[PDB]
């Protein structure tokens, strides 16, 4: 987790739900 | 505050001893090791310890300026590449600013939304998380739409829980503040417990899931051993789950799986350790579907490598890698041979890093190459012709989203001064019309084009070349006057990868300060020697390479003598602890670690600490003491050296490094140096976090405040 509490994260969100 | 007002730390007589391959036995005091439990004396320390801190922020007016200046930099709209599902509508997340959890959209038209409408006038809301509990105390952290469509797999978090949950709903039925109030939640009874540290795979049957699973725990119960591999078929409960894998004789190991989408191939991926290595099985699929007794293909039976798959064409399987090759390469491994044939389809190349690759559009591949710490996309052909880079002129961090089958691809864009671009490739459009920005993230009060990133080189201890970001807004001279933040992370071979941040910018904005990001050993930037490069016994490379990160900003005038500040999280909190003890003094004007690894004499001991051993070595083998030991942060602390100001923040909860570390070291730092100059305090917060759960955005812009806030004030930085 390179960014993951500091920084929103919706932007990549969707790069794998199906 | 004054220096020497610190809270009463009871010190013990407790002694461990250790075996030393160069000195024999070696008994270690630790005095704090009753910090290690969890207490009424440890709950009065801990209250004690954030009751100092807060009451020192108190003193610091700015910070509340600070927490305005960084709510209105994040209340911008956000959203996700959309995803067509097989029902032709398209799915995306979007949060309409400061919202904790972003919600879960479907298009109101099968077509391609002209987002420039509205999120709200080309979609209505599908799943909604943050209504999964009234208070906020449940997350979704995983989800997975079956690939007809159907149906909607959802992992849920809860503060307090050391688990997650799955939950399946159909497609049709969603979860929003208005169906929740009109009737039932509209999900399936399935409930499918114990799950965590994989994804949700589900057959392309659509009939199930895998999913990796642990052993039932009762609350008084005796540690995470025994992971199983399951399979859970919709519609049914979890006592009807197929356990797909498990290993009784190797209690620690994981797994991994991937199903291939022309419902061939089902695939184990087994992990030992943390390591980038990885057993890869492959078992036929008939219309028996998943069953137990699966027959497994032993295909990679020795750990040595990283394997994952892309796709495969008939028995031709085409895997990334990196054996024999640590920058990665895209192999075939064919499985009509008895004796699998193994050829490079995509080589190695030996200076850009293949980060990630994706089948598209049936038979082409999309693959992105980190080099020199910054994304290129490439798209090649089914010969394996490289045909086109996409968006040459970009400048950051790429990933891909699509589906294998269909005739589009997305790429999200982003880096230090690019908030968030989602681009799209359309196989079916004319020739030079195949690639358009579907949608460019707006952001609130900051111009990113004030902002500039670039790339320095600098030489580390034994003359290695690092490279290291720095971003700075364009009025700030490199004069030898601005402070600098210093961010690192520094293990696991991950990547210190451009990203944006608008609370960053707009500190660096409102103090003329710059924001530097080395690339220093034991990332994966180049590969999977930069990680070797750092790690076991030459962890002390990335310690080096960090220190030396900070003296080429003052020695080359980028940042003012004294005003350079550090801060990472978790391994990034490790490196912060073992900088601030190794560096000479004054090398830091503050320090924040967040989390972090600082007894790595006992990390092994405690909950999650087994899978790092890869990284640090084991204290318990007397060859690896011996370089272990003089790097610990909580066994090198001195009375002789000025530290920095240091602000020591902690979240409690599951698959965080327990708060012990930071106990310590913090107990330890005011027992060595309890008339420091500077502030050495520590803030925790006790909410237990469930796996995968963040923080309301409130609390995260006030705890951004207090970070930046008491840097700020250490380095004597004012309001303007």
């Amino acid at each position: 987790p390179w960014t993951a509490e500091h920084v929103d994260q919706t932007l990549a969100s969707g790069n794998d739900i199906c | 505050w004054a220096p020497g007002n610190y809270p009463s730390t009871r010190r013990s007589d407790h002694v461990d001893t250790y075996q030393s391959a160069s000195k024999g036995e070696v008994p270690v005091p630790d005095p704090y090791q009753w910090l290690e439990e969890s207490t009424d004396e440890v709950d009065k320390w801990t209250t004690a310890q954030a009751d100092l801190a807060q009451s020192y922020l108190d003193q610091n007016a700015d910070i509340q300026k600070l927490a305005e200046k960084f709510r209105a930099s994040r209340n911008y709209a956000k959203f996700s590449a959309p995803t067509l599902l097989d029902d032709g509508h398209w799915y995306w997340f979007y949060n309409r600013g400061l919202q904790s959890q972003s919600v879960l959209y479907r298009s109101k038209e099968p077509a391609l939304p002209d987002f420039s409408k509205g999120d709200d006038n080309v979609g209505d809301v599908f799943f909604d998380p943050n209504v999964l509990a009234a208070d906020g105390s449940a997350g979704m952290v995983l989800c997975k739409f079956s690939p007809d469509g159907k149906f909607f797999a959802y992992a849920v978090s809860h503060l307090g829980g050391d688990y997650s949950t799955i939950y399946v709903r159909s497609t049709s039925s969603p979860l929003s503040q208005a169906s929740v109030a009109q009737g039932v939640d509209g999900r399936l009874s399935d409930e499918v417990k114990w799950f965590k540290f994989s994804t949700i795979i589900w057959t392309k049957d659509s009939k199930g899931f895998l999913y990796q699973r642990y052993p039932a725990r009762e609350r008084h119960e005796g540690s995470d051993r025994n992971a199983m591999m399951c399979y859970h078929k919709v519609g049914t409960t979890q006592e009807e789950d197929i356990i797909v894998y498990q290993d009784n004789e190797h209690p620690e190991w994981i797994y991994g799986a991937d199903t291939s989408e022309d419902g061939k191939y089902l695939y184990l991926y087994q992990f030992k350790d943390t390591s980038k290595k990885n057993l890869l099985w492959v078992a036929e699929l008939d219309e028996d579907g998943v069953k137990s007794g699966i027959h497994w293909r032993k295909v990679v039976n020795e750990y040595a490598a990283d394997y994952n798959i892309i796709t495969n064409h008939g028995s031709l399987v085409y895997i990334k890698t990196n054996l024999n090759a640590p920058q990665y390469k895209v192999i075939t491994i064919d499985l009509s041979k008895d004796e699998p044939e193994i050829r490079d389809f995509i080589p190695e190349e030996k200076d850009a890093k293949l980060a990630q690759v994706n089948c598209a559009n049936e038979e082409y591949f999309v693959a992105i190459y980190k080099r020199n710490v910054k994304d290129e996309i490439y798209l090649y052909s089914k010969a394996g012709v490289q045909l086109t880079r996409l968006a040459p002129d970009f400048v950051g961090a790429a990933s891909i989203a699509n589906r294998q089958k269909q005739t589009h691809f997305f790429l999200t864009l982003s880096g230090f001064n690019t908030p968030g671009t989602i681009a799209r490739y359309d196989f079916t459009a004319p020739e030079t019309q195949r690639f358009s920005i579907l949608r460019t993230t707006k952001v609130n009060e900051l111009d990113p084009d004030d902002f500039e990133s670039t790339q320095v080189w600098y030489e580390s201890k034994d003359g290695t070349k690092i490279p290291m970001f720095i971003v700075r807004h364009k009025s700030t001279k490199f004069d030898g006057t601005a402070a600098a933040i210093q961010y690192g992370y520094g293990g696991f071979a991950t990547s210190a990868d451009p990203f944006f941040s608008p609370i960053i910018l707009t500190f660096l904005q409102t103090y003329g300060a710059i924001f530097a990001v080395p690339s220093i050993r034991g990332g994966g930037e180049f590969g999977e020697e930069w990680h070797k490069g750092g790690r076991r016994e030459t962890k002390v490379n990335t310690f080096d390479d960090f220190i030396a990160a900070a003296q080429f900003l003052v020695k080359n005038k980028y940042a003012a003598p004294g005003k350079v500040a550090i801060n990472g999280a978790s391994n990034g909190g490790l490196l912060v602890m073992g900088s601030i003890v190794r560096a000479p003094e004054g090398t830091f004007g503050a320090a924040v670690p967040e989390g972090g690894v600082a007894d790595l004499l006992k990390f092994h001991k405690f909950t999650g600490g087994q899978a790092w051993i890869s990284e640090y070595g084991n204290p318990s083998i007397p060859e690896e003491f011996d370089y272990i030991y003089p790097l610990s942060p909580v066994h090198n602390v001195r009375t002789d050296k000025v530290m920095p100001a240091t602000l020591i923040t902690v979240n409690i909860g599951a698959g965080r490094v327990v708060p012990m570390h930071s106990f310590k070291f913090i107990a330890t730092l005011q027992h060595n140096v309890p008339q420091n100059p500077h502030p050495l305090l520590i803030k925790i917060d006790k909410s237990w976090l469930g796996h995968g759960m963040g923080k309301p955005t409130d609390k995260n812009v006030k705890d951004a405040a207090d970070k930046w806030g008491f840097i700020a004030r250490a380095l004597g930085l004012e309001l303007k």
